[PDB]
């Protein structure tokens, strides 16, 4: 369903809905499409689209 | 080291994926 990923670099909140995340930050994926998955910021429940490049899976 | 501030380019967003809602 929703896997957990960690940001390797800050995203860049440019869109009004994009979820901003920083490097080393942990995020929860809810629906990974094919290039931009919408994760949730553990900071305080932030939900926004995250790029499939900045963040990486907890594994590799 | 020296810099300490990396950041790869993001994806393109299929049909405004990470852009707007749908």
């Amino acid at each position: 369903q929703g896997d957990i990923v960690v940001a390797l670099y800050p995203y860049d909140g440019i869109h009004p809905d994009d979820l901003s995340f920083k490097k080393g930050e942990k995020m929860k994926v809810l629906e990974e499409h094919g290039e931009w998955w919408k994760a949730k910021s553990l900071l305080t429940k932030k939900e926004g689209f995250i790029p499939s490049n900045y963040v990486a899976k907890l594994n590799t | 080291w020296d810099p300490g501030m990396p950041t790869p380019p993001l994806p393109p967003r299929p049909a405004n994926l990470g852009e707007r809602q749908a």
